[PDB]
């Protein structure tokens, strides 16, 4: 299995694009196994995270990074902690509008 | 780690020099220099973004046995305790994917 | 400064222009309250919870008055709570003082310009067929006072149709 990941991590690193998915359809993946106790302290802190300040360059950016990861985030199925503040944000700073408006 | 990249982006030569320059700063020497590493952690991040796949390699090697091979440690680390600002414009979700498949 | 490493695996937290109205103010103070870091010093463990000054700005300019939130106010009227904060607190100021007199006063003030503005705004049978309009009919050559049929006027049409063909 090691030589599988190696080459899909080096193909992943030149496509952006069939990339951001990965992340999309892998991280709900890891979600799925981390236990309560684990669960609770990262979604607290995912918040946090997803403010993180001056981790604003990817304003600009097409697929901006915090879009990917709070698209990952709430394809979760337990994600329930989220701010609405913070979502309006990032749906008005990065490329989140439709997704905040479903998710608000 | 300021001038070299950008008034030389196109010559990879001395790029490749500089960046291994650091890797061998942050591999050998290091119960000797520690304090140096924090003002370098945008060389190290521009290193381990760049094009070239050895360079990326020879620095992702050093990156990931500095934390423990546990998906929460590594989860926790990339969330709260790395900052990306120093990256650019970058989809660091990449390095994200690269830390939590070599765990494997 | 301790030993630290920007480098290093330190994860922790695994189990842890017009005034300024007071009530904007509590919303700002509170925003930054909100970003998890205290304000001894805006980067807390865990650095990559960098302080978000556009963040609060968003949730402030969202108050009663203008939007007043441009890249300066945000931080220097932080670094005016800052001293107030480490007299009255803000959050007393908030609880307490007319809680709620202030912002509404200022709204009772912006309706009555409203009603004031709205107020001074301004509010905006001699039949007579006079023969000029039926002297240039008759000056054309149509009578008025005997309405053709359109049945006739259609054949006046194709016979002018006509004299013009040839």
């Amino acid at each position: 299995t090691g030589a599988l990941l190696s080459a899909f991590v080096q193909l992943c690193h030149i496509s952006t694009t069939l990339a951001e998915k990965t992340w999309v359809q892998l991280f709900p993946r890891l979600w799925k196994i981390l236990s309560d106790r684990q669960q609770h302290a990262l979604a607290g802190e995912i918040s946090p995270f997803l403010c993180s300040g001056s981790h604003q360059v990817q304003r600009d950016c097409q697929p901006s990074a915090l879009n990917c990861f709070v698209e990952a985030m709430s394809q979760c199925v337990p994600p329930i902690p989220i701010r609405p503040c913070v979502l309006k944000y990032l749906g008005k700073t990065h490329n989140l509008w439709f997704r905040s408006t479903l998710m608000l | 780690m300021t001038y070299i990249e950008k008034r030389f982006p196109e010559d990879l030569e001395l790029n490749a020099q500089f960046l291994d320059l650091v890797n061998y700063v942050y591999r050998d020497e290091t119960l000797s220099g520690s304090e140096l590493t924090a003002k370098l952690e945008p060389a190290f991040l521009s290193g381990l973004r760049c094009a070239q796949p050895l360079i990326r390699a020879k620095f992702f090697e050093v990156f990931d046995n500095s934390m423990k091979r546990r998906v929460y440690e590594r989860l926790l680390y990339v969330t709260c305790s790395q900052n990306w600002e120093a990256m650019g414009n970058h989809f660091w979700i990449k390095q994200c994917i690269e830390l939590l498949l070599a765990v494997c | 400064v301790p030993p630290r490493s920007l480098f290093d695996r330190a994860t922790p937290g695994l189990l842890k222009n017009p005034e300024w109205l007071i009530s904007e103010d509590w919303a700002l103070l509170q925003a930054v309250k909100q970003l998890l870091e205290l304000p001894l010093n805006l980067t807390i463990v865990s650095p990559a919870h960098t302080p978000n000054w556009d963040l609060v700005s968003d949730v402030v300019n969202s108050c009663s008055r203008i939007y007043r939130s441009s890249k300066q106010c945000r931080n220097r009227y932080e670094n005016v709570i800052i001293p107030r904060e480490e007299p009255l607190r803000t959050s007393q100021i908030y609880a307490q003082d007319e809680n709620a007199t202030h912002t509404q006063l200022y709204t009772s003030h912006f309706d009555l310009m409203k009603m004031t503005a709205g107020k001074r705004s301004p509010p905006i049978n001699p039949f007579q067929k006079n023969p000029k309009h039926a002297s240039v009919l008759a000056e054309s050559g149509i009578n008025y006072d005997k309405p053709l049929p359109p049945i006739q006027v259609a054949s006046l049409r194709a016979e002018r149709i006509a004299k013009e063909k040839k």
